[PDB]
């Protein structure tokens, strides 16, 4: 005689979407995760799921959907109390120091009937040439434009993203994982790993790196569209700066509203670029070339992007506090000791996370800026073999790091039969 | 509490066919079965049958079981435990030995083995 | 805190189961307190049925339902010592329901008899 | 000997006040309520009370007070990112095409200093002759003027109001019941049905239908000010139109500020209005009367509205995305085939939800507007037998479709003796 | 979710108790979440004091606190076979508060005597 | 409601354990509600531990974890008629994860036996 009987706590689990949180280490003034974030456990508890296989698929993921729409709740939010634009869209009268320009411009005073003329340095790329060398910023005629609170921080640092009480995060460990499909030697963590928030395009910086091999990742790689998505065991270090030390210059254009401006280029005038070893690159550049001979049996190519808006084209991301915009061609034109330079040029009037009209103007660093960063992957396209980079879209670098991880339900209730009855 | 208003006490000769009102009161009319119990003079208290006001259900005894109609129309509610019903009964070869002092009676409980006893009474209706 | 006893997955369901061995109102603001209150429903989602079946504070409570062999007709040899949890559950996954309210009513109708057994 | 026992879970149930949620069928992109809401469960379960009866007050409900706050608050929120027209507020030099004007202005372009030379089309009502043909704004000396933001509709979809765990909601089935008092028969529902939020003025539509009758509503029938609420049996089909070939037109007003005018009219210049069918109308007109001779013995009358503000006067409700204001008079005239029309006019600045002085624009939608919508009820007032009708609060029109509904606690705890003692 | 146990309002107390037959943060975001913790707030206010007298997991506990008379003077059989539910309740609420407390002293010295009972 | 009992916090740990004797979304809005979700996360800190040990609704439960004189070797006379809870909390608050632990694993082998118990 058998009876039902109930379990409360079994090893069974579903699997859904809730809302993951932050954690944060030890250490304040980044849009990221300030004082925000709960502390990390200083021992992140994993414990390895004997004799379990899972089935992933970092593309039909929902943290990555998530921490997409956190990271652009972030800046938002970060953005909310700070200083408009809007008064500066006036005409300017400007004149070369065509790679920056210095422009005047009339511009109202702490008073709102005086009329001041101030002049500011701006880069060629944030501004247009309207219909006598009169000009205008380039996102006037299709957006409104906020100025970062110039104490706030894009300082990338790690970020944990932990799932509630009553859920579990599974996590592969298979070294050579495609990113989808079963994985064995899963193990549960109650927290991810610490990840940055490193935007980036075409090269992924400062990200995690393969155990073993280079693991391509994609959905179907039959058509062309999806996105191959390239992780590497060999990091290639760029360096890049922007050599111009250049002067803060705080503008009076309203009660309380001081916008600050590209003061003065003390000192020489120079370009902005980045460096790669040419041997390191040339060499993990023919080892990503190996790994796509598997699947396409053809002879690939590295050709440039294909064209269109500048941020697409270009390898855009963050340096010390200003947006770099690198062109790449130097670096993908398949040609199976000395470096390479890349041209990068910078912008101020920026607008990441592609809204309907919101811009962003990143007030000007001041001195020097250099910053040395990790390569760690890429993002290729294929032609309907030729690869050319490019970012399909920001959630392609979530991706990149958590494709190990995959949130889940858990069911305590436990219906089995035995041989047991009540009273 | 609830109180049960009977008719008025009119007279008939046999072969007629008198009904019986019973307007409830302070009480749910569909929690109990309405009871009419006739006393006739020359006999003991006889009891003539329960209707439910809610069931629609109805029990005589044998003595009238071809010979009285009774009937309930719909109660108007009045609050939460409080409703107003009117409860109607016949009888048809009437004649004389009918004659006594007819009552309407509401149940006792609604749940039980003394479900319809009848509690709360009338105030009679005089016949002859 | 550690809710994730999920150690035994891959283990057999006898050898699992029987014998062990302060915010800001930002974007994570609302997203910490949403989580704290989205683990809480959950937890009493369990604990409130686990309440219906006479089973508060148990683990392995046995019950009063015999088994229909409708719902699975296989041995507890083939159950507790070849399936895992993961995939029992799926099995027998359709008549989850059926087995909850009558476990509802076994409980039920065991507190009435109590009732009826205490009056003496 | 008798004991006491404890019960968990005894029908018996309290009167409380909560917040109600909105739950949603399968469908987006309106401003009542888009993905914010759990879908509806397709089979609504209804358990019905039997040998119950309850106290219902569709005059002192909370549930209305709720949803008619909760209506405001959503505008509210979907006017919050929108476009202001604070600088639209200049001097109009207008023309007529009085019913609409063709009005030029002096207006800011994308540049802060430039001026521009535009012209654009303007509804009389919207407008006000200030102290040469020079024109002004309605709403600009008193009000902040708001525009919607033209993806927003304002189509009525069903909204079902629950209740949350551990309350219940408690509907009224007797098909004659007063709004008021006690009703039998009464079931318990988890969810209300799908109600419409339909803004309308004097005459309900799109609403519910009585099963039988035409159930009078009121508090007090005995003063006057208490506002009358017909329940109809039988609807009248309405059938309303703005005939105008109205074109679009996007105006440049300020950096990524398009606000969109009225273009120009291809096409004749005709009149909206409204069409009734003269049998139907004056046959359920005659129907009502005869229920208002039942509590008043005297002979009813209808006139026309007593005056004042615009709004209250006409039959003011919304039709393809602009807000119509129908002169009613040939409808309420009491005198006990062909068809009867309601000359309409179109405001662009309206003012829904009365607040202290926030303003709102419509922008206009372009081509022919047609709707067609049944008219299922009434609003009349007294005076102190003749009916003029009214809006006496727009709270009235959700007092017409949430009479059936009450919102209740339920008490688990149930407390009494028995012949049982523990141990 | 089936807290809606209300089916039997209008029977008599021992017909129906004795034997029975992601969000966005807006207007709909702040209201669904608001009525997500106020159903789970007042199922732990009756499941703490279902505890504090000895009864967590039971539908139908009997106690150890003798009927006071002076509460209500009425049969057994003119309760649960004559009254409903709703009525009862309002016709003892003026001392559902004494019996409460009284109820919690009562559990409290039985987990006591139970303590010097298992203490041999 | 009442859960502040610390009316005995300086009475000796015998005498006190033994034998007794709608918003508006703004600034009191968002404070008021985190405060009412504060509690009932620690009401459900407690009530599970106490489901985890064999205890639920129990305010004195007997467990079957015998006493080790490491935690502390003092006599039940020196503890329940001389200290007061809030210091020999202090006094053994290293232990405190240990026992919890052991009690844990004392009520999952009790579930266990009484299945084993209830099979026959
Ligand atoms: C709503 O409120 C109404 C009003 O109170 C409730 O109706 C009452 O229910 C109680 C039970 O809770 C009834 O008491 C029982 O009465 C029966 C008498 O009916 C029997 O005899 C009839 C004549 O011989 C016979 O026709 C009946 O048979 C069928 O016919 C009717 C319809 O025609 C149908 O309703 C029946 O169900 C049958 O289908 C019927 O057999 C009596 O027999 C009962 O005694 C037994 O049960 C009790 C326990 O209930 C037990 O103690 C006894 O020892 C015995 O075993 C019992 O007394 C009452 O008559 C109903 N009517 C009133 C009060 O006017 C209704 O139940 C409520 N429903 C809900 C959901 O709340
Ligand atoms: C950008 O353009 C602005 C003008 O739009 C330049 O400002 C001008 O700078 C020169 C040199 O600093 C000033 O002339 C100097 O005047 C001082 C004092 O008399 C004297 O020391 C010098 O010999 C010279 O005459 C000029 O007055 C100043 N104009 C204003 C209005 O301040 C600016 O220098 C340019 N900078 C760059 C980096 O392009
Ligand atoms: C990838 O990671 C590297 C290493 O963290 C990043 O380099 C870091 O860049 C920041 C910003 O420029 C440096 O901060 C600077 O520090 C110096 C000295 O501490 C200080 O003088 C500056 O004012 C500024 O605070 C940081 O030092 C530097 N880290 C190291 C180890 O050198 C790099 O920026 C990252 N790349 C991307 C795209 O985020
Ligand atoms: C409303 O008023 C505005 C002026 O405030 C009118 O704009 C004017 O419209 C006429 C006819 O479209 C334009 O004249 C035409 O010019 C074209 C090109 O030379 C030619 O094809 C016609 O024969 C005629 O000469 C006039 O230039 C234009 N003014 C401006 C500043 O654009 C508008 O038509 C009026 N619309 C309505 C519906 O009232
Ligand atoms: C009362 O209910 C009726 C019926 O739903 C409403 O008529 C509806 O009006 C809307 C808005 O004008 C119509 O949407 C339009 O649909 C046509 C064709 O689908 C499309 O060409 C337009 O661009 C627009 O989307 C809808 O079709 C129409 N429904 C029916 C069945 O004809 C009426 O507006 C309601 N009255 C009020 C005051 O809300
Ligand atoms: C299974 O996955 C785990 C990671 O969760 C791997 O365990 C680690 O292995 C290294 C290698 O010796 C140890 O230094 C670590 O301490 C291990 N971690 C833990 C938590 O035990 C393990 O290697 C994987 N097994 C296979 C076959 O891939
Ligand atoms: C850039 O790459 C180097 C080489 O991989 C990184 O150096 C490692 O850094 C990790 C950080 O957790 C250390 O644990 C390892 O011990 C380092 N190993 C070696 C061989 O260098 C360096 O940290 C990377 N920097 C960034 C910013 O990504
Ligand atoms: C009592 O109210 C219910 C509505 O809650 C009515 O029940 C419906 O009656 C129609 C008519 O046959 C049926 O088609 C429906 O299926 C019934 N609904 C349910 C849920 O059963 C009932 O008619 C009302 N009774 C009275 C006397 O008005
Ligand atoms: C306008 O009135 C007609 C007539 O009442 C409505 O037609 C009914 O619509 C309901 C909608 O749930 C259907 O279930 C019925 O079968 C229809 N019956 C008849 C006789 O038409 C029509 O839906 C109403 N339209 C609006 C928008 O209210
Ligand atoms: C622009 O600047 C140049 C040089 O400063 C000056 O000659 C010219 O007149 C200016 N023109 C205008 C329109 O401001
Ligand atoms: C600012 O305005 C004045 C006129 O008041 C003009 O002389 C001057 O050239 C203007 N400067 C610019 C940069 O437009
Ligand atoms: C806005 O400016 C950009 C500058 O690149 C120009 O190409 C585009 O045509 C302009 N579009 C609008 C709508 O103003
Ligand atoms: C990881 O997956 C690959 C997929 O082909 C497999 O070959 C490899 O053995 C796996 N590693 C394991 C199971 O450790
Ligand atoms: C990815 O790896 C899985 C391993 O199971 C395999 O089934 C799938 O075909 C692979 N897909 C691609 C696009 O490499
Ligand atoms: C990195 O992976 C590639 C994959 O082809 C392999 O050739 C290379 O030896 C690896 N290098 C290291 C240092 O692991
Ligand atoms: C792609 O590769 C070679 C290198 O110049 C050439 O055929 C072609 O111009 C390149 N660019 C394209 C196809 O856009
Ligand atoms: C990128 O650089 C190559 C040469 O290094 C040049 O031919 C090409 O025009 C450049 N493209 C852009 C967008 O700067
Ligand atoms: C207004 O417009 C008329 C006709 O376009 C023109 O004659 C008149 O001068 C204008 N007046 C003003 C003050 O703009
Ligand atoms: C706009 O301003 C100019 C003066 O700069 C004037 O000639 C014109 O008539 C004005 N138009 C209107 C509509 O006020
Ligand atoms: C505002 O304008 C309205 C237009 O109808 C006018 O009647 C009213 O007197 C004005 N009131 C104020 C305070 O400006
Ligand atoms: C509904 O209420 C009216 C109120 O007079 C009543 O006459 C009617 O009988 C009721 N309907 C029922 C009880 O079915
Ligand atoms: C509404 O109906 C109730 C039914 O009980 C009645 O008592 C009340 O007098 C009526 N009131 C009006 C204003 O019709
Ligand atoms: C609608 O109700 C009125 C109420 O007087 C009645 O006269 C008419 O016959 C009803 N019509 C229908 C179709 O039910
Ligand atoms: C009301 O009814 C008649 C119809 O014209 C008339 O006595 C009166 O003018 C109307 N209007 C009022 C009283 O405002
Ligand atoms: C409404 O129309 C009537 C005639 O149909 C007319 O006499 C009256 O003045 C109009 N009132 C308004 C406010 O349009």
């Amino acid at each position: 005689g058998l009876w039902v009987t109930v379990y409360y706590g079994v090893p069974v689990w579903r699997e859904a979407k809730t809302t993951l949180f932050c954690a944060s280490d030890a250490k304040v003034h980044n849009v990221w995760a300030t004082h925000a974030c709960v502390p990390t456990d200083p021992n992140p508890q994993e414990l390895v799921l004997e004799n379990v296989t899972e089935n992933f698929n970092m593309w039909k993921n929902d943290m990555v959907d998530q921490m997409h729409e956190d990271i652009i709740s972030l800046w938002d939010q970060s953005l909310k109390p700070c200083v408009k634009l809007t008064p500066l869209c006036v005409t300017l009268n400007c004149s070369d120091a065509e790679e920056i320009k210095n422009c005047s411009f009339n511009a109202t005073t702490e008073l709102r009937d005086k009329k001041r003329r101030e002049y500011a340095l701006f880069y060629r790329l944030d501004i247009v040439p309207l219909s006598n060398s009169e000009y205008r910023l380039i996102n006037c005629n299709t957006s409104v434009i906020t100025q970062i609170c110039p104490k706030v921080t894009f300082d990338p640092i790690p970020i944990h993203y932990c799932a509630p009480a009553g859920y579990a995060i599974l996590k592969c460990n298979n070294k050579t994982f495609n990113g989808t499909g079963p994985c064995n030697n899963v193990s549960t963590v109650q927290c991810t790993h610490g990840i940055k928030p490193v935007v980036s395009t075409q090269l992924l910086l400062n990200g995690s790196l393969a155990e073993e091999e280079i693991i391509i990742r994609s959905e179907n790689l039959t058509d062309n569209v999806k996105t191959i998505i390239v992780h590497l065991n060999e990091s290639v270090e760029i360096t890049c700066t922007r050599p111009n030390n250049m002067t803060r210059k705080s503008v009076r254009i309203g009660p309380g509203q001081t916008f600050y401006a590209l003061g003065d280029i003390i000192g020489d005038i120079r370009q902005p670029h980045c460096n790669i070893s040419e041997i390191k690159w040339e060499k993990t550049l023919q080892r990503v070339s190996e790994k796509l001979r598997e699947h396409f049996n053809k002879t690939i190519i590295f050709n440039q992007s294909s064209g269109g808006d500048l941020e697409i084209t270009t390898h855009s991301f963050n340096c010390g506090g200003e947006f770099f915009y690198c062109n790449t061609s130097d670096l993908f034109f398949n040609k199976t000791n000395s470096t390479i330079t890349l041209p990068c040029r910078i912008k101020q009037i920026i607008n990441m996370w592609q809204e309907v009209g919101r811009a962003m103007y990143a007030p000007p660093i001041a001195g020097n800026i250099t910053c040395k960063s990790n390569i760690t992957g890429l993002l290729l396209t294929r032609d309907g073999e030729t690869f050319r980079p490019g970012g399909g879209n920001m959630r392609d670098n979530w991706r990149s790091e958590l494709y190990k991880y995959k949130v889940v339900e858990v069911k305590p209730l436990g219906i089995a039969p035995t041989e047991c009855r009540r009273r | 509490q609830g109180q049960l208003v009977q008719s008025g006490a009119t007279t008939t000769k046999p072969g007629s066919s008198v009904k019986i009102s019973c307007k409830t009161s302070g009480y749910r009319f569909n929690f109990y079965h309405i009871n009419w119990i006739r006393q006739t003079a020359g006999r003991g208290p006889e009891w003539m049958g329960w209707i439910s006001p809610y069931s629609g259900d109805k029990n005589l005894a044998p003595a009238f079981q071809d010979r009285v109609n009774m009937t309930t129309d719909t109660e108007v509610p009045v609050t939460s435990f409080t409703s107003t019903g009117a409860a109607y009964m016949e009888i048809r070869n009437l004649t004389s030995d009918d004659t006594g002092t007819y009552f309407c009676a509401k149940g006792l409980l609604r749940d039980g083995s003394s479900t319809w006893l009848p509690y709360l009474w009338g105030q009679g209706t005089l016949l002859t | 805190v550690f809710l994730g006893f999920l150690g035994a997955a891959g283990s057999t369901m006898g050898a699992a189961s029987n014998t062990l061995t302060m915010l800001q109102l930002g974007v994570w603001g609302f997203k910490q307190l949403q989580a704290r209150v989205l683990a809480i429903e959950r937890y009493l989602e369990v604990q409130q049925l686990l309440g219906m079946w006479g089973c508060s504070g148990k683990l392995i409570c046995c019950t009063n339902v015999p088994w229909n062999s409708s719902w699975s007709n296989k041995t507890y040899n083939e159950i507790w010592d070849n399936m895992t949890w993961m995939q029992w559950d799926r099995e027998i996954g359709n008549y989850t329901d059926t087995i909850y309210k009558l476990l509802e009513v076994s409980q039920f109708q065991q507190e009435i008899n109590e009732k009826d057994l205490l009056a003496l």
